[PDB]
């Protein structure tokens, strides 16, 4: 599992 | 590969979505906890999961959430 | 005292809403199992809570869900 | 807690 960063755009 | 997909998360904050690469499959994971509104309280939550192409890395894979609130995952053409 | 709600519960069987009525509030617990769509998998859940006022019996309170997906839950006046 | 059944209509 690799986690993904929900970037604020 | 590729792999683009979008979504429509308008209830929830960067910070209520979460999102990751679980095998063969992208997930989105969104949760908030009880808030008001106008008759009572409510929560909310859902789970999606798509497939990732077999050409696509896992470490390719970003995220991002639009002031629209329209959740984009991708990972560019390799 | 009466109770009166009206929901949109769309994405729901009547199987997969529970409603309760816990001390002094409704609740309404919706949940479906990971279920394919266009793009991938998708699992939904929600949990609505309403408060019953005082002079509304927790026993007259009734749930119907419409073949439109309108889910109304009532207490007649007392 | 009482349960509310959700009569189908």
């Amino acid at each position: 599992e690799i986690p993904v960063p929900v970037q604020p755009s | 590969g590729h792999f683009s997909v979008l979504l429509d998360v308008k209830h929830f904050s960067p910070e209520e979505i979460a999102v990751k690469v679980v095998g063969e499959h992208v997930e989105v994971h969104a949760r908030h906890e009880e808030r008001p509104d106008e008759h009572g309280f409510v929560a909310r939550e859902f789970h999606r999961r798509y497939r990732l192409p077999p050409g696509v890395d896992p470490a390719a894979v970003t995220s991002a959430l639009s002031p629209e609130g329209v959740l984009s995952i991708q990972a560019a053409p390799a």
